[PDB]
């Protein structure tokens, strides 16, 4: 298991890191769900946790280790490990192993200051906010880490290719390929966000940054960066869910396009981010609109694939007539229910994310509570719960530790709290975007400010319940998972349960131009020089830099 | 065997939400026009 | 079969796209259409309009709160507004309904937000430069400012008051 697959060690470390992390971050959420529902339970977290200052520091770890810190992680671990056990190689471990230390020390070196109150910015970090240069410093190594991650996957696949000219990538690394290159186009937005002002300002370098140019260039990558969050879901429910499901991935061909798709039009699309600006040309906006809309396609492309394997999986395993085959499928387990439910929250997630791409609609949402509402849908219930459910299937496969029927059960257990509790919890922040309530607000500190909002209240606080108990259940699940001197070999080098492919012969012409991945990713590039070039060359003519606050 | 009547109606599930959804604010925006 | 079930499927996933684009397409002209009418106010001006925000209310249109209101136009006025630290100037700001107003805001600070209860002017301010936004009220009254971009601790306490004079 360890020695001549080493990679499970590298890649149990990620997750470990990325699943202590979500624990941390998480522990925020009840708090915020009940702040919503107008309670104010702060009193009683500053008595679980001395160091806590405020409502805002708080949800800047919340946003800042859960969606940074663990999500990163999950893709380090998911799109490095899967590809690597496809491919039947190993990756450069001197390299892997370097990208693990640059993700813990980048974390530490942030944590510090953020656990003392010197960066209590937001996971968004807008400038002229200054927070502490090791947050900074820190979450720069934390990044770059994933530039090491790139480069190991780009080195299989060149050692794959070379092993077998001519031959087309195999699926499961065609997806790593172009997620990886896609995310390196992402990651210039921020790169040079910090390389050019975060990180000289902070050390004092210069007095000040302009904040519409540090927002349009962070917008670069906050836009892909979600991708990058969704992606490495989509690689398991593509190539992984129909195994686990009773079937097939009905299109080896569809999968790849969705993910081509994915790496041609995450990166263009950031004034979506941005109607709200001045100083950025309508004409752009609309631009970055169509676009958006756009890179809604593969996703609608995904319901359709995903859907019909499903409905094949229970076909295979006696599912009946108009809706038969949803009872047919394995809703004893952990591993199929998680990312199933979490498919079903993302359709609202979705529809969502449409209305908030559509420009002048924008203006009815924005930093409203609709926006977490959205936001929750999708990578706190999607993404996550992809994620926890796989614990079921690929912790039993780095470590070779099986799980009882019990530990499933209380996972089961689980995933079916989180996840009502994330439907819930979106009716109330929707509810109350719709109601004008703004996000990132300690709301219940102002207990007569929003008297209309009373009912979606209710279920943020029910919601709020309910997900405390998510969490805690997950915990316990966890840990009892981690800790039981319960070890066989046998089952940790019994392969990843990776599902066949239906493909026919048309296959060929389509998934050979495809695999294309120099051209397209050309394309790409040229997609982000057209789509930002114009905007940024102006900014960085009339570059307005004002100097840094500190508020908390 | 035959057409995917259930991928058929969770794109038609999809399809209704996102209307919903979408239709619902536009509403919402010329009312606060 | 097998092979007999991945034809039909191809087809269906080339339908439901034809369809999702047209629907996308739809989207697309409706939203041009806001566009093409007076609510494409609220969208910020595009043209940089750079200030300074260590000066903006001592000198110049920012400095006394008085002198906020300004007929610049037949049925136009421009209310220039002050968005800081856990405050908006002037308090409360006064224009007139039925006419078109023109919001100049920006921010001495940090980034607010200037999102109008009951309206669609939802426009971030920013340090530096000059949030032009434009909007016809219609229902005469109280109105209430949310700052919606978190600037410090007392982000969830900052509060104006748009009095639309009938
Ligand atoms: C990882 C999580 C992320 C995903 C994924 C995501 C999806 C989208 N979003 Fe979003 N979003 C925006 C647009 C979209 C669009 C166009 C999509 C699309 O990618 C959506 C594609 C999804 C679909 C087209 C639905 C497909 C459904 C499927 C695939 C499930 C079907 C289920 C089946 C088949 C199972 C059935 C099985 C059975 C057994 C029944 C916009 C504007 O255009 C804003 C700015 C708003 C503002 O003012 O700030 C925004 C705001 C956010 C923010 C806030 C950032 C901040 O703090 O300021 C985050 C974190 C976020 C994350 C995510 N978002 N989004
Ligand atoms: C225990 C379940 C969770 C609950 C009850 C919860 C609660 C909340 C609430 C109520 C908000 C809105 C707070 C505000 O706007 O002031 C929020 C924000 C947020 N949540 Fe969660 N959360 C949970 C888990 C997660 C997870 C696992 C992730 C990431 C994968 C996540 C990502 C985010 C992000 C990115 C924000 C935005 C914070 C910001 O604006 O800087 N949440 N959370
Ligand atoms: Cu000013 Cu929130």
């Amino acid at each position: 298991v360890y020695e001549a697959y080493p990679e499970k060690k590298a890649t149990l470390y990620f997750l470990v890191l990325g699943f202590l992390a979500l624990i941390v971050g998480s522990l925020f959420g009840p708090f915020q769900a009940l702040n919503y529902g107008n309670v104010d339970a702060y009193p009683l977290l500053k008595r679980l946790l001395p160091f806590v200052q405020s409502y805002y520091q708080g949800l800047t770890l919340h946003g800042v280790l859960n969606a940074i810190v663990f999500t990163q992680l999950f893709a380090q671990a998911i799109m490095v490990y899967l590809p690597a056990r496809e491919l039947n190689m190993r990756p450069n471990m001197g390299l892997m192993w370097l990208s693990w230390w640059m993700a813990f020390i980048g974390l530490v070196v942030a944590a510090l200051p953020l656990l003392a109150n010197e960066a209590t910015v937001l996971y968004t970090f807008y400038p002229p906010l200054k927070g502490h240069w090791a947050f900074y410093l820190g979450a720069s190594v934390f990044v770059l880490s994933t530039w090491v991650s790139i480069y190991i996957v780009l080195d299989l696949w060149r050692r794959w290719k070379a092993a077998n000219p001519g031959k087309v990538t195999p699926l499961v690394t065609y997806m790593a390929v172009v997620f990886w290159l896609m995310w390196f186009l992402a990651s210039l937005g921020l790169v040079l966000e910090a390389v050019l002002f975060l990180l000289p300002w902070s050390f004092g370098l210069v007095e000040g940054v302009d904040p519409l140019v540090a927002r349009t260039l962070f917008w670069w990558t906050g836009h892909p960066i979600v991708y990058f969050w969704l992606l490495p879901a989509y690689a398991i429910i593509y190539t992984i869910l129909p195994k686990q499901a009773g079937g097939k991935l009905v299109s080896d061909p569809m999968a790849r396009l969705a993910f081509l798709l994915f790496l041609l039009l995450s990166t263009p699309v950031g004034f979506h981010h941005q109607f709200a600006d001045p100083g950025i040309d309508p004409t752009w906006k609309m631009i970055h609109s169509v676009l958006t809309l756009f890179v809604a396609v593969p996703s609608l492309m995904t319901a359709f694939t995903v859907a019909a394997s499903l409905e094949f999986a229970g076909r295979l395993r006696g599912g009946r007539g108009l809706f038969g085959w949803i009872r047919a499928l394995p809703w004893d387990n952990p591993a199929f229910v998680a990312p199933v439910l979490g498919l079903l929250g993302f359709i609202p997630g979705g529809a969502g994310g449409i209305v908030n791409a559509s420009f002048t609609l924008d203006y009815v949402v924005h930093n409203t509570a609709w926006v977490p509402g959205h936001f929750h849908l999708q990578v706190a219930s999607l993404v996550t719960l992809t994620a926890m459910g796989s614990l079921y299937w690929l912790l039993p496969n780095l470590t070779g530790k099986p799980i009882s029927d019990a530990q499933r059960r209380l996972g089961l257990a689980v995933v079916w709290l989180w996840f009502l509790g994330m439907m819930i919890m979106a009716v109330g922040l929707h509810w109350a975007g719709l109601l004008n309530v703004p996000r990132r607000a300690y709301i219940a500190q102002v207990p007569d400010a929003y008297p209309h909002a009373a009912v979606p209240m209710v279920f943020n606080v029910l919601a709020g319940i309910v997900l405390l108990v998510a969490l805690l259940l997950f915990i316990y699940g966890l840990f009892s998972v981690l800790l039981s001197r319960e070890r066989k070999p046998e089952l940790a080098e019994a392969p990843l349960p990776f599902a066949e492919v239906i493909s026919g012969p048309e296959d060929r012409r389509l998934v050979l131009a495809m695999d294309r991945i120099g051209f397209w990713f050309a394309v790409a590039a040229i997609l982000v020089v057209l789509a930002y070039g114009p905007t940024l060359v102006q900014l960085f003519g009339h570059l307005n830099p004002v100097p840094g606050w500190r508020l908390w | 065997e035959e057409k995917p009547k259930g991928a058929l109606a969770v794109i038609l599930v999809l399809t209704l939400t996102i209307l919903v959804f979408w239709l619902g604010v536009y509403a919402v925006f010329f009312a606060r026009g | 079969d097998e092979h007999k079930a991945h034809k039909a499927i191809l087809a269906y996933e080339k339908g439901w796209l034809a369809f999702s684009l047209a629907m996308l397409f739809v989207f697309i002209a409706l939203i041009a259409y806001t566009l093409a009418t007076h609510t494409a106010g609220v969208i910020p001006a595009g043209k940089l309009e750079r200030v300074d925000p260590t000066t903006v209310r001592q000198e110049g249109p920012w400095a006394d709160p008085a002198q906020a209101v300004v007929q610049t136009g037949p049925n136009q006025y421009t209310v220039y507004v002050l968005a800081f630290a856990f405050g908006y100037q002037p308090n409360p700001i006064e224009v007139p309904q039925g006419a078109e107003i023109v919001f100049k805001i920006t921010s001495p600070d940090v980034i607010h937000g200037f999102h109008v209860e009951g309206t669609n002017i939802n426009v971030e301010v920013l340090p530096g430069e000059v949030s032009t936004v434009r909007y016809t009220f219609k229902r005469p009254g109280e109105y209430r400012i949310i700052c919606n971009q978190y600037c410090g601790l007392g982000h969830q306490n900052m509060f104006g008051t748009i009095v639309v004079k009938e």
